[PDB]
Formats: structure tokens, sequence, C-alpha cells
DNA sequence: GTAAGTGATTAGAGAATTGGAGAGTGTGT
């Protein structure tokens, strides 16, 4: 079997990852939001893609929204935001 | 009972490539014409080097009548040593310098080879049919070749065989497949597949081993810039 | 009113039940 989990969402493919990749995204405050919007959903979309293939973009996050109850994700999370 | 071991065959052929000569009708030196034609594939003003064989035959080296002998009895694998040495003399020739782009496949490999940068790698990843692209013939004038369609019979399966004749029909030229090039959806590699014979099956599912264990299931799309077709 | 102690609630872990996906193997064209 195979399933997206804790020891992805941790590794090195994940909020790290992400986290680089945010690390360009610089949207202007005056323009529209719904644009700035668009510009910020598909670069999730490239996360998840590079991050777990297999599944939906809608899936993937639905999927990471689940897994943020664990205790080994607040964990990472408590050590991230220092 | 059979001989394997390239690099020697390897050194006999070089060593014809270099030996070989023809004095000047003026008599001031001696020309080396089979490395002549070599030098003109190297800077591409040729396609093709067609060899005699009675000349390796006739030649002043050792263990030449050897050499014509098991080039005449397994012709097929004896094109490729034949091509393998005549792609190292084409690099000695060539140093540190490129060869020129003159067509797609040539772009494509010459951009290709420095995305690639930026010998194993080269011999593992590309096929030598794509990395040579040059043709080699041979020839027979010596009377113990010749036979009629009549003679040939299953003890000339495999050799080279000469003969005359009167052509009934002919088609027009048609592009043959030589080499297929496909490239994945989902993880961009890329899979060559030499062709041999009248038919090819074309594969399905992508064989790279990150695509494999992420079961990305990307399917393969045929290119037809990076394949190779032949007159 | 403030400080200390004890009780209660909440959070985590372990164990058991239910269900569905995936892969392998057998049969029919
Ligand atoms: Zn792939």
């Amino acid at each position: 079997r195979l399933a997206l989990n804790e020891r992805i969402l941790t590794g090195p493919k994940g909020i790290s990852a992400l986290r680089e990749t945010l690390k360009d995204f610089k949207p202007n405050p005056k323009d529209d939001p719904y644009a700035n919007l668009e510009k910020l959903m598909k670069k999730y979309a490239y996360w998840g893609h590079l991050m777990f293939p297999k599944m939906k973009t809608e899936d993937v996050l639905n999927r990471v929204e689940t897994l943020g109850t664990r205790r080994q994700v607040k964990v990472f999370m408590i050590k991230h935001r220092l | 009972t059979y001989n394997t071991d390239w690099a020697a065959e390897k050194t006999k052929i070089r060593s014809f490539f270099d030996e070989y000569y023809v004095d000047n009708e003026d008599g001031s030196g001696k020309a080396f014409p089979y490395r002549d034609q070599v030098f003109e594939i190297a800077r591409r003003d040729k396609q093709a080097i067609v060899v005699n064989v009675d000349h390796i035959k006739e030649s002043d080296i050792p263990d030449a009548l050897e050499l014509s002998e098991a080039i005449t009895s397994n012709t097929k694998r004896y094109e490729v040593l034949f091509k393998d040495t005549i792609s190292d003399m084409i690099q000695d020739y060539l140093g540190d310098k490129q060869a020129p782009v003159i067509d797609a496949l040539d772009a494509y490999m010459f951009q290709r080879l420095h995305m690639d940068r930026n010998l194993q790698d080269k011999r593992k990843k590309y096929p030598p049919q794509l990395l040579q692209r040059f043709e080699v013939y041979f020839t027979t004038d010596d009377a113990a070749h010749e036979t009629c369609v009549r003679n040939i019979k299953a003890t000339e399966i495999g050799h080279l065989v000469s003969m005359k004749g009167v052509v009934i029909r002919a088609t027009e030229v048609k592009p043959c497949v030589e080499v297929m090039t496909y490239t994945c959806d989902t993880c961009a590699a890329e899979v060559y597949q030499p062709v041999k014979g009248m038919q090819f099956t074309p594969p399905v599912n992508c064989p790279n081993k990150e695509c494999v264990e992420a079961k990305a299931n990307g399917r393969l799309h045929m290119q037809l810039r990076g394949s190779k077709f032949v007159k």
C-alpha cells in the first residue's frame, strides 16, 4: 500500500519545501484580491503535485487539513514556528 | 571456440586505416585515402565510407588475411566494430572542438548533451545508432565471392555475397524508422528504443524509477524531432 | 481576599472492529 501521511508531510518534500516555494511570492496589496488568490492557489497546486503526484489537488489539500490534527505534525509546527 | 575480444579486433582495424597507402602520381609522397575520408566525415563533407575487402587482404599488415576472412564470414557484426573505430578516429582528429550542426537531430543532440552537462553516462544514456551518424559499406572484386541468385543457399546466411543482375522492379524512397524517442508526461524523462527488422512494438508505461515508485501513471508520447529516420 | 492542595476534566495511547483497495492467479477466447 501507499498513502500520504505524517512522514511525507514532515519530510523534505513537505512544509519546508512549500516555504521555500513561497519565498519568491510577493503580491501587490493594491491589486485585485481574486487575482492575487488565483496566483497563490496555483503555487499550492504546484507544491502538491511535486509532493504527491497520485492525487488531485483538492484531495491533497483535504488530506493535509485532516493530518494537521496529529500530534507529530503539531510538534513539527511548534518547532517550525521558532 | 568463439572470439569476443573486441579491443584487439579494433586495434587491427585501426592499424589498417593508419597504414594503407597509395603513392602519389608525381612520386612526391603518399596518400592515406581512408583516413582522408574519415576526416571528410569528421568535417561533415561526407556521409559514408566504402571499404574494399581485397585491399585489406593484400595489405602489408600482420593478420590481414584473418581480418578479411572474419569480415566476410560475420559481416553483420564487423560493421559495428568499423563504426566504433571510425568514431574513435573522429574524436582523436576533432579534439575539444565541435562538429557543425546541420539538421534538427544534430541541433537536438548538441543542445541536449550540454543540457545534460548543465563517457559512461553518455554511452548508458544514448544508444550508439544515435551517437554515430555515418554509414559503412563493404565491397569485393575477387571471383571467389561471385555467385548467381540461384546459388545463394543456407551456407550463405550471414556472409558477404556479391552478384550481378538485372533490375525488374524498384520502389520510391520512403522514410524508415531506426530509433524511436518517447517522453513521459509527468516526470519528463525520455526513452530511446532502437528498431531492427520490419516491425517494432511501442512501450506503454513509463520505466523511470521515481515515476514508478510514485505511481504517477505517466503516459509515453513519441517525438519525431529526436527520432531517427533513414532513406 | 489570596495562596495552596485536591479533584475533575482533557489529551494521548493502546487495542479491537469494519471495510475497501490492490495484486495475484486462473480461465476463456
Ligand atoms: Zn514517468
